[PDB]
């Protein structure tokens, strides 16, 4: 029932295209985004959700909308033909959240980190510090191939919530069943 | 206009015969007309002093009614506030966030003319910062009068900052004369507020700067200020600013009335009517008490100008010039009175031309034919009340109730036989003309 | 208290618009709007950014930014009016404020009302407060009470148009 | 120069005024209304200017 | 390509209004909006422009948020109001281009393949127009150099329609110079043209100094355009040209002399008439 | 209470241009749109922006204000930074002048229902074809107060009687059902230094030497016509008929030989020649 605006960062990098997941990485992330958007919209009928592609520099395909239809339609044609830039993506998502229609909505960002984050640890820690005071909760979903529980991402999530943590989680999914079912457990429920 | 004319022709006479005789007629005016009527009733008892405090309460015990009562009470103690200053301060403090504040600010400013009391200035500053249009309109003039000729850096700073920082153009109209009066008599001390206001983008602030030049350079016909005003009148774009520039010439040259009709010789025939009205008012203020007989000649054809406000201004200036004058002194007095009567009685004439004719009759008959308009004192000094009143009255193109400020400019034309402290011995002195 | 002819803007605060930045979870924004001991603190630093939205354009005369006397109350307050978008702490410092305030210890008191330059706040729709420091230089600042005193500026609700005279189908 | 400028401005001001119709007159009616017949339209009972 | 861009007066007042309103509340460098206009054969004619929310971070230079749904909804509203206007590009009041302008240009191209960036400066500069239309060009550069998105330039000029012209004339009826070649205005214009030539030459000299010192790269193109300019110099002091120019100057001076003689004769006649009028009035006085 | 004749509907530079453009788009029909501004105080109504409402078969009537369109337009303009209120409405009167009809009065009353100061603006894109901009601001006169009081507007100042009513507005109901409001144009620099660029003249235009061929042709033609005019001036002056010469100078006034077609041409010739020669010398000096 909490009024929050989610800006899912779906990755369309070239690494998002080695199908360690059953159908393909892209299809797994599509199912994950579908489930997350449906859960967010059902939890509260007045909440919003948008998506930003994390390949090349960034893209804002679907600015905050109350309907998941636009998000799902834009999710097709993701065309994973680039490389990821996590810090820039998070910054763009934060700007989009700042442009929220209703200021009451709680900050929340879901990032589909499916390719290695070629970003320094210091940049991630600084971004986490900025997000902390700004009051934006980022939920990192480590995807497929990576350093198991990537150190940079885990440190980022840890600094996003220190000595007390809620609404800020990191989920690491080892290869296997479609990640859509896994996301229903950790992030969506809590 | 008729109410203010009755006020003028009964000024200081303590004779309200018209107001009492025609009671249904007086009450037939509602809204701001009632404010003007109350102010006129108060001013009619100019100098009444002690009795006024409860006389106003008995006469005038509605928001407009109370505001007019305060304004008139302030008018009664013109330049001689005393305890009325404290009473009006208390009244304005316990104001109703209403035009009553406007009236109280005007009255308090009139009472403490030049006293520069810090408490009054602070109350006026609070009222102005209230930013209530009419309230600010009165507060600007109140601040100007309170710090008249005081050259207060803080006062000028606050007033100019507000002028540059507020909407409600009426508040700017008030602050214009506020700033102009805050620099009365210096004529050199600052010389920088003039430039700052003249270069300012807002036309109201340009008018402020030019009224400042008029007030500061009052009397001494400094050719620098005259050239600045004339250049602004020739060049400036806003028409009200041109009016003010042309009109300040009277305040700047009233000490040398002979040359003054020359500068306006054909400045009264410029294609823009605003400059024409400014020239007419410059003649009126310039030859304020002298029947120069050249200003009357210039006004005579201007009295038939196709525009209206030009005719209004010309008639008012002619009335000012011809105050206190018989047929022998100037042979155009009877003709001008007949013209006033025709214009007032004429039905197809514009209301603006008639507002003038009525004001002209009031000016002509001011004080039962006893008070005269003399910006100069008998000893040559510059009469601050007269100049301030004339400036505020000329600033009636924006606010009708301000016309009462011309009451200050009426100085009695009498020689009183005071031999001892309280003895007025019945010495009968003769003249050399019938 | 309050000034003559003016009313507090508590009824005119739109809960949808209001949002706080850096607010601690234990003590949220809603606490600072109640005339109780409940207060709002900032979890990550002394800097806080509190923004409030108004249903219809309101006028700002006086604001009561009360705080605890322990020293964690507000010291330097920056205010902006009619901000189109949320404010970033880095961008907030750079921008010039509508009326920068250096709240003295007297203002922080429960009876302390800090005056605002009424001229600038004439059509305020959303005012944002930037507490740049607390009196005691504490790690986290707190706001015991906070509300704005002014008048409601009549606003045309064209969402309530509706024909009041005449018959439908007319033209011209 | 001012007279020339005023003449030109008056000419411009008068030009903007609408051109008047022209129609024959049948007969006076009541010393204040005159029956006239404009060119394309029909008859009209019109008043008379003061002059 | 786009051979020229005509920015109507309303676009400018809209871009001045947007910059003022955004600057008045908060502080933001540059102001981004979408330009709406119609396409002639090759001359794009921008008529209207609407604001679009735009947050950017100068430090990162790669973070920037521009509303997609907001832009589409505004375009739909304007299409309902007037459908003859299709999106043709974007404008930003920033005096200089920005490193992220290319991404914004691509986003605009998403709505219009031929996008023109008109940089509408909101700082009054007395020398030059307030618009600079830019387009995106991807080429191979021919001369064996790395290729990049860059921004090709297209000539810009400010025109107007009847309604906008009437509004402009009413607005500037108090600060407008008289139409007609009065000698004062002609001499002032010539001075203005000399000043503009001096400013352009100073800019060219500064760029040449930068190239010589190495601060900026030697273009290898446009530079030889400056060389062509220096070749096109008139080469005055040639004997034949000197004789022809002296002939022309004398031919004009003879006409000026005739005009001066006519003026002197007319003035003398007027003086005679005025003197006779004064003498007649004096004689008839007594 | 009462409205002062000193009230001034401040129309911004952008608002006037947008209203003129919208009106000129619709002609031959009638366009309408809501005006965005502030009721800053009792004696001033400031309009900052005007956004057109879509043309509809209804025309300019209460049903032309599509509630969904207006709501979404205001909501989306708020984000950009224009949180202004609806201060009034404007509609174009093609052909006929600025006045209000019955449906216009009904719409104005409906607008007044929301706010008592909702000014109404009428703009005629066809009459405003030259330096004249025929724009009027009208508000409804409570026909009740027509008898309850007298007129509707206080005249505490002279800032309103400096204008004149129009026979058209008078015929259609001015000072009877509708009363005009003085329209003041709020113009500022930046918005006046940007508009002096429609025709700013490039520096090059002030250094172009014209063309010597048509320059010579123009000089020759003007000189020949001035020779004819000098013949005429000779005839007029040498005649010097003294049969009441003051009357002769007034019975031959037709904008003819003496000076009008006279030194006017001298000025044309001398201005052109001096400017051309100065430009030529400036080019001979500047360019090599």
């Amino acid at each position: 029932m909490v009024l929050e605006s989610t800006m899912v960062c779906v990755d369309n990098s070239e690494y998002m295209r080695n199908g360690d997941f059953l159908p393909t990485r892209l299809q797994a992330q599509q199912d994950a985004v579908n489930i997350v958007c449906h859960s967010k919209t059902r939890s509260n009928p007045e909440n919003n959700v948008g998506l930003i592609t994390l390949a090349n520099d960034c893209e804002v395909l679907t600015t905050l909308t109350p309907d998941t239809g636009r998000i799902l339609s834009k999710l097709h044609t993701v065309q994973p033909k680039g490389k990821i830039t996590f810090c820039t993506g998070i910054r763009v998502a934060h700007l989009a959240l700042k442009h929220r229609q209703g200021k009451n909505h709680k900050m929340r960002i879901i990032a589909f980190v499916g390719s290695p984050v070629e970003d320094n640890e210091k940049d991630l820690v600084k971004l986490a510090k900025r997000l902390k005071k700004e009051k934006v909760n980022v939920d990192i979903i480590n995807f497929g191939e990576e350093e198991v529980n990537t150190e940079k991402l885990t440190a980022f999530v840890n600094t996003l919530n220190g000595k007390d943590g809620t609404g800020s989680h990191l989920v690491t999914v080892p290869p296997g069943p479609s990640l859509a079912d896994a996301l229903i457990s950790s992030p969506i429920l809590a | 206009a008729t109410v203010i004319a009755n006020s003028f022709m009964h000024c200081g006479t303590t004779s309200d015969q018209f107001l009492r005789d025609n009671l249904e007629w007086l009450a037939r005016a509602t809204n701001w007309a009632k404010f003007t009527a109350t102010a006129s009733l108060g001013v009619i008892h100019k100098g009444h002093e002690k009795e006024a405090l409860q006389l106003m309460a008995t006469y005038l015990p509605s928001a407009y009614q109370e505001g007019g009562g305060l304004y008139a009470l302030g008018l009664i103690h013109a330049n001689h506030g005393g305890d009325i200053i404290d009473y009006l301060l208390n009244q304005l403090k316990n104001a109703s966030n209403d035009i009553v504040r406007h009236g109280g600010s005007l009255g308090l400013g009139l009472a403490a003319m030049g006293t520069a009391r810090q408490d009054v200035y602070d109350l006026l500053k609070t009222n102005l910062y209230q930013d209530d249009a009419v309230t600010g309109e009165a507060a600007g003039l109140a601040l100007g009068l309170v710090m008249l000729g005081s050259k207060n850096a803080q006062a000028i700073e606050d007033m100019v900052g507000y002028a540059q920082e507020t909407q409600h153009e009426k508040i700017l109209r008030g602050l214009a004369v506020g700033i102009a009066l805050v620099m009365y008599g210096r004529m050199e001390e600052a010389d920088a507020l003039i430039e700052s206001l003249c270069r300012d983008k807002d036309p109201i602030l340009r008018r402020s700067g030019m009224y400042t030049v008029a007030m500061a350079y009052c009397g001494s016909g400094n050719n620098k200020a005259i050239r600045r005003l004339l250049h602004v009148a020739v060049s400036d774009v806003n028409d009200d600013v041109r009016r003010a520039a042309v009109e300040s010439l009277g305040f700047i040259l009233f000490r040398t009335p002979e040359q003054c009709p020359s500068v306006v010789s054909l400045l009264s025939e410029s294609y823009n009517p605003h400059v024409r009205y400014g020239a007419a008012m410059a003649l009126g203020i310039c030859c304020a008490g002298t029947g120069n007989k050249e200003a009357i000649n210039l006004l005579e054809p201007m009295t038939n100008d196709p525009v209206n406000y030009v005719r209004q201004g010309a008639l008012i200036a002619s009335a000012l010039i011809m105050i206190q004058q018989t047929e022998i002194t100037c042979p155009k007095v009877n003709q001008f009175r007949q013209l006033y009567s025709k214009v007032i009685n004429d039905k197809h004439d514009d209301v603006m031309a008639k507002f003038g004719a009525i004001l002209a009759q009031g000016i002509l008959d001011a004080g039962g034919h006893n008070v005269t308009i003399s910006l100069q004192s008998r000893t040559g000094h510059t009469h601050m009340p007269s100049v301030v009143g004339v400036l505020v009255f000329t600033q009636f193109w924006f606010w009708f109730p301000l016309s009462h400020f011309l009451s200050l400019a009426y100085t009695p034309t009498c020689v009183i036989g005071l031999n001892k402290d309280l003895k007025m011995p019945k010495v009968q002195y003769k003249s050399n003309c019938k | 208290d309050i000034p003559k002819g003016y009313m507090d803007l508590m009824p005119f605060i739109n809960k949808a618009g209001c949002e706080c930045l850096n607010e601690s979870d234990e003590h949220g924004f809603d606490n600072c709007l109640r005339k109780d001991t409940t207060f709002l603190e900032s979890d990550c630093d002394e800097q806080l950014l509190i923004t409030v939205a108004f249903n219809q354009p309101v006028k700002l005369y006086s604001m009561k930014f009360q705080g605890p006397d322990n020293g964690q109350g507000p010291k330097y307050v920056k205010i902006f009016i009619n901000l189109p978008r949320s404010m970033d702490f880095e961008e907030a410092e750079r921008s010039e404020p509508t009326q920068a305030l250096e709240l003295t210890e007297d203002d922080i008191k429960e009876d302390g009302i800090v005056p605002l330059r009424y001229v600038k706040f004439q059509n305020v729709n959303s005012v944002t407060i930037f507490v740049q420091s607390n009196q005691g230089e504490e790690e986290t600042t707190r706001i015991s009470y906070f509300t704005f005193i002014g008048t409601p500026v009549q606003a045309t609700n064209m969402n309530d148009f509706k024909r009041v005279v005449g018959k439908k189908g007319e033209s011209h | 120069l001012n007279a020339k400028v005023r003449l030109l401005r008056e000419e411009l001001q008068l030009l903007q005024e609408q051109g008047s119709y022209v129609g024959e007159v049948v007969r006076a009616m009541d010393k204040k209304k005159v029956l006239v017949k404009v060119h394309p339209e029909g008859k009209f009972v019109v008043d008379v200017d003061k002059n | 390509a786009v051979q020229k861009v005509v920015v109507h007066p309303l676009v400018l007042l809209s871009v001045v209004d947007h910059f003022n309103r955004i600057g008045k509340v908060g502080n933001q460098k540059r102001v981004v909006g979408v330009l709406l206009g119609s396409w002639q054969k090759k001359v794009l004619d921008v008529s209207n422009s609407f604001a679009v929310p735009f947050d950017e971070d100068d430090k990162d230079d790669s973070v920037w948020f521009l509303d997609h749904d907001y832009l589409e909804n505004m375009y739909g509203m304007f299409k309902k109001v007037n459908a003859r206007e299709r999106i043709v590009g974007w404008y930003h009041t920033g005096p200089k281009l920005h490193k992220n302008d290319i991404a914004i240009n691509e986003l605009m191209k998403r709505y219009c393949p031929n996008s023109v960036l008109v940089i509408i400066d909101v700082k009054p500069k007395d020398l030059g127009l307030p618009t600079e239309a830019y387009i995106s060009v991807e080429e191979v550069h021919d001369d064996g150099t790395p290729t990049s998105k860059t921004f090709e330039h297209v000539t810009s000029e400010i025109g107007a329609e009847e309604a906008e012209e009437v509004g402009v004339e009413h607005l500037l009826r108090d600060i407008k110079d008289t139409t007609v070649g009065t000698l004062s205005q002609r001499i002032t214009n010539q001075v203005h043209g000399l000043k503009g030539l001096n400013s352009k030459l100073l800019d060219i000299r500064s760029y040449l100094e930068k190239v010589a010192t190495g601060k900026l790269p030697i273009n290898h193109q446009i530079i030889y355009q400056l060389q062509d300019v220096f070749n096109l110099l008139p080469d005055v002091s040639l004997q034949e040209f000197v004789k022809a120019f002296y002939l022309k100057t004398n031919d004009q001076m003879v006409v000026v002399y005739l005009a001066s003689l006519i003026r002197s004769v007319v003035a003398l006649h007027n003086l005679i008439n005025n003197k006779i009028a004064n003498r007649d009035a004096e004689k008839k006085e007594g | 209470p009462a409205v002062d004749t000193a009230e001034q509907v401040y129309i911004s530079s952008l608002a006037l241009l947008k209203m003129l453009k919208h009106g000129r788009a619709g002609v031959p029909m009638e366009v309408m749109g809501l005006m965005l501004g502030e009721f800053v105080d009792d004696y001033t109504v400031r309009v900052i922006d005007v956004f057109a409402m879509p043309q509809s078969g209804t025309g300019v009537s209460v049903e032309a204000v599509d509630p969904v369109f207006q709501a979404k337009m205001l909501d989306m303009l708020k984000q950009t930074g224009r949180p202004e209120m609806v201060v009034g409405w404007y509609h174009s009167h093609p052909g006929f002048g600025c006045w209000l009809s019955g449906v216009d009065i009904n719409t104005q009353q409906s607008f007044e229902a929301l706010s008592e100061r909702a000014v109404a603006v009428v703009v005629d894109p066809i009459q405003s074809v030259k330096g004249k901009v025929v724009i009027d601001a009208f508000r409804l006169i409570n026909a009740n107060m027509m008898v309850l009081g007298h007129e509707p507007r206080q005249t505490t100042s002279n800032l309103g009687h400096l204008n004149k009513p129009s026979i058209q507005a008078l015929i259609h109901g001015l000072n009877r059902h509708y009363y005009s409001i003085t329209i003041n144009y709020r113009k500022n620099e930046l918005e006046q230094k940007m508009l002096l660029n429609l025709h700013k003249k490039s520096w090059m235009e002030g250094l172009t030497l014209q063309d010597y061929s048509e320059h010579c042709k123009h000089n020759e033609s003007v000189v020949k016509e001035m020779l004819e005019l000098a013949k005429n001036y000779n005839k007029a002056v040498e005649e010097e008929d003294k049969m009441t010469p003051e009357q002769l100078a007034i019975k031959n006034v037709g904008k003819q030989d003496p000076k009008r077609h006279l030194e006017e041409h001298v000025d044309v010739l001398m201005t052109s020649n001096i400017v051309q020669c100065l430009a030529a010398m400036l080019d001979t000096v500047v360019f090599k």
